[PDB]
């Protein structure tokens, strides 16, 4: 048996979307104090009044915000013995195979997030090679409905595809009967362009989820609700406490078969063009965060409505809904059927609040503490190696600690193919 | 995007391609400079016997002597071509900032260094001194590093010896509470931030080194084509360039004066900057810094390549094995002395019963008397008295006791010398040589020398800071190596000395000797006779 | 370990640290150790004010 | 902000900082000044 | 009390001086032949008894 050192490769991971996600450093010796959470404001916006005389109609000033935290490290703990020899030739290769599994959980936890909190929802009733174009129209139904909510994309968009749908507008492409510049580049290689339909980055990520399809069916709102927005609200104690903005929690008849990430849309309200308060001709979408009890569901997108007569004008300043529930409006779900997801958003809307694992410190005397950087990531975690007791062996970890945040949930998108019946 | 983000994933990448190298030199330095014992298992274990009986030691003290003895420092030499002494104001410079104490200390330190671990380094710094200042109110002094091996980390990707190629190279810095506060108020950071860096410890040191600040700095060279300009210089001459970020300001005061601008040309030049950095922030991000090099000068051992790797080596590497063999033996014999019994006769108990007093040990009898019946057996069995074997070494533990000694005496010897050393010492200083011109031309006030008187051609700004104008005929003068001298005045009398010596009896020997005595010191006697070889060469004409 | 002075008297400790790999936690123990021997009794008194039955 | 703390702190620092190698150091004077035999504990026993 | 100068006015020798990783560590003559000194009079301790 003559074993060699000739390593066969097997596997070969890409994470376009955690590289393209924006990462943020707060200060570590403040987040230590406020327990991993830090909050930030939101672009204010300010209501207006017709008329000359305004006695008594001064509003106050709003100012919302939100909250970012983090999650827990992702270890990859692991033993080594040093008498052995396969545990010698195989320990930088395990190091190195431990940083790009972090990677590729980081990516995978950027996809996860950004396909259960995108509220946006672009459906279409069949696949994407069925007729012509159909592909461009896909991304371009994303542009217009990002357009027409008056959405921030400043510092750049982002569409990921999944691989079958990639292969599928490259196909609709390349049987165009024609060959120009897009056509042959879309035949030579398998890129269909760059930038398709106005966004600036239409990429493939081979690990997005599936969304399967929600089993919920006849569910009617249980009594109107109103959520106004708010930056504080006393507690028990008469305590300021800060409020999210990215989250409503809404009473519906039942929450059977409903889950995170569900794509939803009340029947009657719509959108708003947000700065101008024009009602769009687009029903609103949202996605439910979190299954609360039986009859309780919460949705990212706080559906503030334009017509509540019990929102202040500082307060109405805020609405994204053209009206508001009315205890008999029956919620349509979205995603009818299993398909994976292609998620789009602008460049801003995802962050990575990363922290800092201090073990380099004094306290941990005996344990050796190196900094490890993930590649294409731009993360840094803890390398740290210990041995045992009376034997040639140690244990070594390789730790890192991260949260994905999404601070626009309504600027982050999902587009779902062949959602029909 | 994020700096910090590059900047950490460069320190990555070099502190692991250069970790087993790193690893190798601590444990060579822990090996010769706190125990050979390196084992930090054995304060879990039972307590045996662990002996240091040094052989390694004194060859290490006798070639830090020898290269103690031979003092290298640079000697800048005129351009072919350029004027004859166009190095003698940067010679001036570089013996009066480099005089002090704290240069040799930094260049011994990394000497010795070089021979136990295989790698130094030193640093160059600029400061602002008011009461002694060598030009224009700024010192140049050189800084040791300590343990260079695991505290300084270069460009991986550098294949020179004097790393000329590198780009960049992080130092960490370890300081005390105290140095970390002056540290903070020195650069104008924030103090009650404590900051942290990595700097991992070997599993046997047993010590804890109680609150320790440690921080690195990011040094990185960029090399950009720039714009300069072309004046006119009013005194004399015609042809003069100047750098737009040297300019800056006193770009009218130029004019003012008398200069006027010629041309606008870009002449690549090299910019180096710091960056002040922890584990978390960057504290200061482009300090921009004197000098087209990184300030810190490495000196290697036996330097080299294997795979794309790189390794350097000492003199204690390759005995550290037989100096363990020697000293585990050496214990081993030392247990067997201790631990062993005694030669003592074997007794039975009836055959001294009752005589027990008379083999105590004194000597109050003239014999010793046996039992010799049995009331059973009826006289006492007859065997030979029995005593128990003397301790022994054997002759396996002698044999490899003397064999460790003899190849561990094999492999320590240098060279034949330590020529090889005192070579690669001298490329450092030719390094060191390089990096203080450049930083001379950046900072100091060089004069310019005409031919028809030294013309230092500065200006003042409006805000009374006064800015150097240096012209492009700056790199005069190439570096070699030569003896340390503390002044030219010296330097000139060993050259004395040395031409008397083969300057056979005639006039010239006349000459020599009258200029040795010119460039005598001063006292009284050697003051009438320096002023009486004055006399003699005015005379002479 | 490392040294440990304590304040106010001239008492010296052993300030000793440890870490664990597998819960990133640590151990400090700052250790010091004395004894108070009284070698003349008959020089130490006590005084007891008030002592009425 | 007591100056006899900031005093103290700062010997303090040093003291153990330089505690190893003063007290080999003053171990190898004693062995090069007085006796090589300090086994004390097993001299009276 | 403010003292005549520019700098402390202790002066220090040493023998070999070094840091080992940011602690100082010096060394003279007798560190080194501590443990075969000591071996030495405890064998010829041995021998007289």
């Amino acid at each position: 048996t003559l074993a060699v050192d000739e390593i066969i490769e097997t596997i070969s991971a890409i994470t376009p979307m955690a590289q393209k996600a924006k990462k943020y450093t707060p200060p570590a010796a403040s987040m230590q104090r406020s327990s991993n959470t830090i909050w930030m404001p939101v672009e204010q916006e300010s209501p207006t009044q017709e008329g000359w005389d305004l006695t008594d109609k001064a509003t106050g000033l709003l100012e919302l915000n939100v909250a970012v935290n983090m999650g827990e490290p992702d270890n990859d703990f692991f033993q080594l013995r040093a008498d052995d020899l396969r545990d010698e030739t195989a320990y930088r290769r395990r190091i190195q195979s431990a940083a790009r599994k972090l990677a590729n959980n980081v990516e995978l936890k950027v996809a996860n997030m950004a396909a259960e909190m995108g509220s946006l929802v672009i459906t279409s009733p069949d696949a994407i090679g069925t007729n012509t174009a159909d592909a461009w129209n896909f991304v371009a139904d994303a542009e217009e409905i990002m357009f027409s909510r008056e959405l921030n994309r400043d510092m750049g968009t982002s569409y990921f595809f999944n691989p079958q749908d990639y292969k599928k507008a490259g196909y609709d492409l390349t049987k165009r009967d024609i060959f120009g510049r897009i056509p042959e580049e879309a035949y030579r290689d398998g890129t269909i362009q760059r930038q398709v339909a106005g966004f600036d980055d239409v990429l493939r990520s081979p690990k997005l989820p599936v969304l399967t399809k929600s089993t919920a069916t006849g569910i009617t709102v249980s009594g109107a609700q109103s959520f106004k927005p708010v930056a504080w609200q006393l507690d028990n104690d008469g305590n300021k406490v800060n409020v999210d903005n990215r989250f409503a929690t809404v009473t519906l008849s039942a929450t059977t078969g409903m889950k995170r990430g569900d794509k939803i849309s009340f029947a009657g309200v719509k959108f708003l063009g947000q700065m101008a308060k024009n009602v769009l001709a687009q029903d609103a979408t949202f996605s439910v965060v979190r299954v609360v009890d039986g009859t309780h569901v919460e949705i990212t997108p706080k559906p503030v409505a334009l017509d509540d007569v019990s929102l202040s004008p500082e307060q109405r300043a805020y609405a994204n809904v053209n009206t508001s529930l009315a205890d008999a409006m029956a919620v349509n779900i979205l995603n009818v059927k299993d398909a994976r997801t292609n998620v789009f958003w602008a460049d801003d809307a995802i962050r990575i609040v990363s922290q800092p694992i201090p073990a380099n410190h004094e306290l941990f005397a005996g344990m050796k503490t190196t900094s490890f950087s993930i590649p294409d990531v731009g993360l840094n975690g803890i390398f740290a190696t210990q041995g045992d007791i009376s034997t040639l062996s140690g244990l070594c970890r390789i730790a890192l600690w991260y949260g994905v945040n999404a601070t626009r949930p309504e600027a982050i998108g999902v587009g779902l193919p062949g959602q029909t019946a | 995007e994020n700096r910090l983000e590059s900047i950490l994933s460069r320190f990555d990448a070099d502190w692991t391609a250069s970790d087993e190298a790193r690893r190798e030199a601590k444990n060579d330095l822990f090996f010769s400079r706190v125990s050979q014992w390196d084992d930090w298992l054995s304060q879990y274990t039972t307590l045996q016997y662990r002996g240091q009986f040094d052989v390694v030691r004194p060859v290490v003290r006798k070639l830090v002597s020898e290269m103690r003895q031979n003092p290298i420092d640079v000697l800048y030499r005129p351009k072919d071509g350029a004027r004859p002494d166009a190095a003698d104001v940067l010679m001036g410079m570089y013996r009066t900032d480099m005089r002090h104490n704290t240069a040799k200390i930094a260049v011994n330190i990394a000497v010795r260094e070089q021979i136990e671990a295989g790698v130094g380094a030193w640093r160059l710094v600029t400061d602002y001194e008011d009461q002694s200042p060598t030009s224009n109110n700024q010192v140049i002094r050189r800084e040791p590093i300590h343990s260079a091996c695991s505290h300084v980390i270069w460009d991986s990707n550098s294949k020179l010896m004097d790393k000329s190629d590198a780009r960049h190279c992080t130092v960490i810095h370890s300081m005390s509470q105290n140095g970390w506060e002056d540290f903070a108020e020195k650069y104008d950071l924030d103090a009650d931030d404590i900051p942290s860096f990595q700097n991992p410890n070997d599993w046997v040191f047993p010590w804890l080194t109680q609150d320790t600040i440690q921080i690195a700095e990011f040094y990185e060279v960029v090399e950009k084509k720039e714009t300069a300009f072309i004046y006119q210089d009013p005194v004399t001459g015609e042809p003069v360039s100047y750098f737009k970020r040297d300019i800056k300001d006193v770009i009218d005061d130029l004019a003012d004066s008398g200069f006027i601008k010629i041309a606008e040309r870009q002449i690549k030049r090299r910019r180096v900057y710091k960056s002040i950095i922890t584990c978390t922030a960057v504290l200061k991000d482009k300090q921009l810094i004197a000098g087209e090099h990184i300030p810190i000068v490495p000196v290697f051992g036996e330097w080299g390549f294997v795979e794309d790797k790189e390794v350097y080596e000492g003199v204690v590497r390759l005995t550290k094995d037989g100096q363990r063999l020697r000293n585990m033996i050496m214990s081993f014999n030392a247990d067997i002395v201790a631990r062993t019994p005694k030669k003592k006769p074997f007794f039975w108990p009836e055959q001294i019963a009752g005589f027990e007093h008379m083999y105590d040990g004194n000597d109050d009898y003239p014999y010793y008397l046996l039992n010799r019946t049995d009331e059973n057996s009826g006289d006492l069995p007859t065997q030979p008295l029995a005593y128990y074997e003397n301790p022994e070494v054997p002759q396996a533990n002698a044999y490899m006791l003397e064999a460790a000694t003899s190849a561990v005496k094999e492999v320590a010897t240098l060279g034949v010398e330590t020529y090889v050393f005192q070579d690669n010492l001298a490329t450092a200083m030719r390094r060191d040589g390089e990096i203080y011109q450049s930083i001379v031309n950046d900072i100091y006030d060089v004069p310019r020398n005409v031919t028809i008187l030294m013309a230092e051609v500065v200006d003042l700004a409006t805000g009374e800071k006064q800015v150097l104008n240096d012209i492009r005929g700056r790199y005069e003068c190439y570096t070699d190596v030569g003896p340390s001298f503390q002044s030219m005045k010296q330097q000139n009398r060993a050259e004395i000395l040395e031409l008397l010596g083969k300057t056979p009896q005639g006039t010239p020997e006349y000459q020599l000797l009258l200029l040795q005595y010119f460039t005598l010191l001063d006292g009284k006697g050697v003051e009438m006779m320096r002023d009486y070889a004055n006399k003699q060469l005015i005379q002479m004409g």
